[PDB]
């Protein structure tokens, strides 16, 4: 109960947005299975407070000249959940090449992470 | 009630299988209301065999069921016997 | 579709001419039951290769049966 409140409220909802939210995610507040509600929790909490408040900034920083602006998105991997670096910060960082972790990246992420 | 060994009224124990032995192996009391070995020889684990009639009980209250009976009643013999 | 249709008026299955005859129709594909469940919803589309197809409107429909109803009984 706390989880689905807290996450698309506390200032973020009143009771019309949660049970639009809830609508559009499929979101169950009483099941049990904690894995299914977590995996459509986090779907709904990533595009309202990471994604969609990114493409929002880059959309006003372009309609006003404010900048140049460029945008990215990294697609869902499974390879490197041991570090806490999403695949953004490895890539752009090159994490592929730190001796710390020789043997654990393949020669394509290398060259991906040197691009 | 075969899932939790609820057969009191329903089980006598004068047939020639032998629980006793069976619950013994199982460490349980019996009626209520290593491998363990079962009839002939089968290796029985216990816990399967509950989920398998849990499986069946609630295999039998699908409405999907009945369409599937119908549908295999329909069937040609010649294609299954 | 004459078929389909003039079999369902005949027998209540598109499927089958007559009641008593269970013979697979060979005039075009079988023509599936309905079932209401998630997954299943099965349909006839009316092209000329007639195919069976899968949840028709799933995303529109859930909008109006689920949401808005819901907005209409608050
Ligand atoms: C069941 O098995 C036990 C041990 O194998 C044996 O002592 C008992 O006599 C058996 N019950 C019968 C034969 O009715």
């Amino acid at each position: 109960y706390q989880a689905l409140q807290n996450s698309l409220g506390g200032e973020a909802a009143d009771a019309g947005v949660q049970a639009a939210a809830t609508w559009y995610y499929s979101l169950e507040h009483d099941s049990d299975d904690x894995a299914s509600f977590s995996r459509a929790l986090e779907q709904a909490t990533r595009d309202y407070f990471i994604i969609c408040p990114v493409i929002d900034m880059a959309s006003h920083w372009a309609r006003t000249v404010r900048g140049n602006v460029f945008m990215y998105h990294a697609p869902e991997s499974y390879s490197h959940s041991s570090l806490e670096l999403l695949t953004d910060v490895l890539y752009a960082f090159g994490l592929p090449f730190y001796p710390a972790y020789e043997g654990q990246f393949t020669l394509e992420e290398k060259s991906l992470s040197l691009k | 009630n075969v899932g939790q060994f609820n057969l009191s009224g329903a089980l006598g124990t004068r047939g020639t299988f032998n629980f006793s032995h069976f619950f013994q192996q199982l460490g349980l009391p019996g009626f209520q209301d290593k491998p363990v070995v079962g009839s002939f020889g089968f290796e029985v684990n216990l816990q399967e065999n509950q989920n398998a009639l849990q499986f069946l009980s609630s295999f039998l209250e699908l409405p999907e069921f009945l369409l599937f009976l119908q549908h295999a009643i329909s069937v040609p013999e010649d294609i299954a016997r | 579709i004459m078929q389909y249709f003039s079999n369902f008026i005949r027998s209540g299955n598109p499927n089958y001419p007559h009641e008593f005859s269970r013979r697979a129709p060979e005039f075009a594909a079988p023509w599936p039951d309905f079932v209401p469940r998630d997954g299943a919803e099965s349909y006839k589309e009316l092209s000329v290769l007639l195919p069976n197809r899968q949840g028709l409107k799933k995303a529109d429909c859930s909008f109006w049966s689920k949401y808005i109803q819901s907005l209409k009984a608050s």
